């Protein structure tokens, strides 16, 4: 019996949803034809629980962007995706000058074309990404107001992902962009207990203290099935 | 094999009821390679003055104790010459030899799980309901030498099962078998050096899985003492002493 | 080695035999102090009960390491760890264990081997030391010895809650004395008949 | 090394909790040289009939006991064939193998100092004030096999400190360690032979330095038995039996 | 020979107008022999962390200056790692490399006598009349790093002639010739080790024998800086830090 399907690559090299961006016509969520998604794969439970089985992880990845309207309808619209590394100017509008991408990598696709796919390397200044960082990013007094920074490691903050309608006028259709990630060439260190409770937030392991459920199923008596 | 002696620096530990020695992840502490390093300044390797056994506070094991934990670079930052170097230097690096000791009698019983959990991040009960994004105070994330007591050991105060804590370098202190646990930990971090003040490489957990018990008349005070020694300590980036 | 009277407190007629040993018992677990005494051999105090201290009285100066062996006379079921520390000159009587442990010391574990030896290494500025007394001659003080509870005196039900320790003291192989003189005391008041 | 067997004559002693054997002043008992002797008559060396283990009375160790002592040539002068020879002959000479035994349990505690004091001369309290030149009675200077109890152990009833009694061949019986003391003594005197009646070469002192203690329920009767065997016994100057 | 460089520890001194180097009494600093020592504990020889150049305060040479002095073990007892070791340890031992520097121009003039006086005991003017047995205060016998100014340089404030101070390791700073003096001193005392707090092995004297002078217009501020480095430092008799 082969042990090949339990290698790290077999386990993690499967694309899963990690991001979802909305570009509606009318609303309070990115209604100006552009959006800035903070790159963080910690927003969805399935993908998150798997990677959080290990403390550190080094890997290249393959990102696929599936775009369409909220009904799943494919529309003849041209979009522009741009990777904005930390420090680069984040677009403030659909006609922002930042869309010139003289140096940032950008992808131009129509929703009628098959989902855009691209390869990304391991771009952390650390030797691996940390799903858990037990510490603070800066020195000084750590008062109540700044406890927001506990567990925040900049070595995991890879930047922003920006999207827009390639134009100067409002789009004729409402859009949605789902982001999938497939890990390749994976190295992993230090396994940990698997998530036990429901996830509540992105930057931390908070759990609902009043709804602490058992790891699994329960029964009436220990002497009866 | 039941008896052992640990000599390092000018300190020696003895034991006649040991249970072998665990070497975390099968690796002995070592100094930083010339190709794994970045800081260009020549580090200080004080040796014998910092690589020795430091005995921290003692805890009392009660029939109702939940367990305690100690963050490691931390526990020593205000003790001996190790602490001074950790304060004067920006960068620190080192392994540890942890020796938890607790003896009773052939009529007492109980079992302690002594484990090392790297990057032991503490979580909060989130106001009970789970709607309040509260965070653990400095007094709890870095308790110092006095350690801190677990409020919800089942989830290690971090939402993870203690039943799986054995995937980490550990050892047990079963009173009917041994009276101490010895674990040797190498330097573990994603960086060759790091701050001994802002970062805690790992946490030491001592938790009673099988409650302490005995009949009235047998001495009721059963202490648990923690002794630990740095290994292959290196410091760099000298400046004035900083406490935090 | 001869018995060192660390517990040189009782002067009562019926309580003289108890200066030969000091108590140890179940505590509260905060590294409590057990006993204390100067390491000075030819000085008034505990060492006066030893043969070494008596022979010193006949010499003005001495040099060398000293040793003190502590024998635990509790029951077989009694356990415990003590910290015997030696504080070289200049160091005031350590206020707590965390201060005492900064000097020369030894953690003693009670077990089959009933005794442990604290070696008071010869740590002096001068090659020889004259007898230390209060005042100016305190220049030749050897230091201080102090016993602390490393953990605690633990015992089962049915075993005594208090046990005693007997200290025996002597000199090392590098010990030497010079310049003969008369002992400070003359055991006679009137003519001996 | 913790176990031992002493066979001499038709008697054998066993022990499983011993603490080695002490040979007083680093010398084994031996017979008298032809150049150290004066008495011209050929001595008697009865061997096996007198060089064997004689077990004298047993004492009870109490939580308040002060200690006892036995003068040696004496303790045996009225026992077995050794006693007969000691009575019929003017001159006597011999060494001794003293084995003091006392066992308890792993829950009892206490320490006895077993020492040999040559020429153990007894003094009196001098009427308390010290103005009366009184002397110890025959019943106290030569107590026989029943031994005698110390009234002021601190000064060994002779104005000398017991704390220094360890400069003499000694051994301790620490209940948590051993249950017996074995000391071998050579013939010590300024003469090659002497009277076994008028002179007592040395005294055996058994004194509790660390009080006996235990919890109510554990057997309260803890005996201390004295067994001793002459060695290289020689007698000369035969005549009728003399008791004193 | 006019140029020189002194490197020790992580400090380097440069000079292009030197006048050779003096080695006090023709002996280089060395560690204590195994036959000259008494203290049995193993000493600490921190090396590079304490054997380096420490630059103490600067003095201003005026046309009317009398001279200054510094007691040596003392000047460093509250500086760097040398000071820490001197405070934590009872016994101290070491030599020194003293480098006094003072530069001017080819139009300034003056001569400073830089000498080392072992056991430099300070005396008082005895109330002027000489009938009052007064003594120098702690602030004057051990002035620290700030040094102290001489009130009566002719007699070195100790009743001895400065004209004979040249029988001691010395050197001159003649502005028309050199701009610094270098003297290397071995450990001198009647003991192998001694307290760095209670005893001052020697004193450094910097005294103007030929007054400073120049014409108005030339820079009037002419500093005299003292730089010194311990050599072969050894400490023993560890305890808590003591200031005095």
């Amino acid at each position: 019996h082969s042990t090949a399907e339990t290698t790290l690559d077999s386990f993690f090299s499967r694309a899963g949803l990690v991001g979802e961006i909305d570009l509606p016509l009318e609303g309070t969520t990115n209604p100006n034809g552009y959006a800035n998604w903070d790159i963080d794969i910690t927003g969805y439970a399935q993908m998150r629980r798997k990677v959080e089985l290990f403390t550190y992880m080094r890997f290249d990845a393959e990102f696929t962007f599936v775009a369409c309207t909220p009904t799943g309808q494919v529309v003849p619209q041209l979009l522009q995706y741009m990777f904005v590394p930390p420090g680069a100017p984040k677009p403030e509008s659909r006609e922002s000058l930042a869309w010139q991408t003289a140096t940032n990598p950008s992808v131009f696709v129509k929703l009628t074309d098959p989902p855009a796919q691209v390869s990304v390397p391991f771009m952390s200044p650390a030797s691996a990404y940390q799903w858990f960082y037990d510490g603070y990013p800066t020195f000084g007094e750590h008062k109540q107001e700044k406890d927001l920074e506990y567990g925040a490691c900049p070595n995991n903050m890879m930047g922003t992902f920006s999207v827009r309608n390639v134009g100067s006028s409002k789009s004729k259709y409402p859009l949605v962009v789902r982001i999938y990630m497939r890990m390749k060439h994976v190295r992993a260190w230090i396994p940990r207990p698997m998530r036990n409770q429901n996830y509540l937030f992105k930057a931390n392991p908070n759990y609902a203290g009043n709804s602490i459920k058992p790891t699994g199923t329960s029964r009436t008596a220990i002497t009866t099935l | 094999d039941r008896v052992a002696q640990l000599t390092i620096g000018n300190s020696t530990i003895t034991t006649q009821e040991a249970a072998n020695i665990i070497v975390g992840y099968g690796e002995w502490p070592s100094y930083c390679s010339d190709d794994d390093a970045t800081a260009v300044d020549k580090p200080t390797r004080p040796d014998v003055s910092v690589n020795r056994f430091y005995t921290l506070d003692t805890k009392l094991w009660e029939k109702s104790s939940k367990g305690w934990y100690w963050k490691f670079p931390d526990v020593l930052t205000e003790t001996g010459v190790f602490g001074q170097n950790a304060q004067f230097h920006y960068l620190y690096r080192s392994g540890f030899c942890i020796h938890v000791q607790c003896n009773a009698s052939k009529f007492h019983q109980g079992a302690l799980l002594v484990a090392i959990l790297p990057e032991y991040v503490i979580g909060t009960v989130a106001g009970g309901t789970g709607t309040e994004d509260s965070h653990p105070p400095y007094k709890q994330t870095q308790p110092g030498a006095d350690g801190f007591e677990l409020q919800h050991p089942y989830v290690l105060d971090a939402g993870i099962p203690i039943s799986q804590l054995t995937v980490c370098p550990h050892q047990w202190i079963n009173l009917r078998t041994n009276n101490c646990a010895t674990i040797i930990v190498p330097y573990m971090n994603t960086l060759p050096f790091d701050s001994a003040l802002n970062h805690c490489n790992f946490g030491l957990l001592v938790v009673p899985i099988s409650p302490l018990d005995f009949d009235q008349g047998a001495t009721p005070v059963i202490p648990i003492t923690i002794t630990l020694a740095p290994m292959c300590s290196e410091f760099a980036g000298l400046r004035q002493a900083v406490t935090q | 080695e001869t018995i060192l009277e660390v517990n040189n407190v009782p002067t009562n007629a019926t309580s003289l035999m108890e200066r030969l040993r000091f108590p140890v018992s179940a505590q509260a677990g905060k590294g409590e102090l057990c006993a204390v005494f100067r390491a000075d051999p030819g000085r008034d105090g505990p060492w006066q009960s030893t043969m070494l201290g008596q022979l010193c009285g006949y010499y003005t100066q001495w040099s060398g390491s000293l040793e003190v062996t502590f024998m635990f006379t509790g029951s077989f079921m009694a356990t415990g760890k003590m910290l015997i520390a030696y504080t070289p000159p200049g160091g005031p009587l350590p206020k707590d264990r965390a201060t005492a442990m900064l000097g020369t010391h030894v953690i003693w574990d009670f077990g089959l081997q009933s005794s442990v030896t604290l070696v008071i290494p010869w740590i002096s500025n001068t090659h020889y030391r004259a007898h230390a007394r209060d005042g100016v001659f305190d220049y030749y003080t050897t230091g201080l010895v102090s016993i602390w509870y490393q953990t605690n005196y633990v015992v089962p039900i049915g075993a005594p809650n208090t046990a005693y320790i007997i200290a025996l003291a002597a000199a090392q192989k590098n010990f030497t004395m010079k310049l003969c003189k008369d002992t400070s005391h003359i055991l006679q008041t009137a003519s001996i008949q």
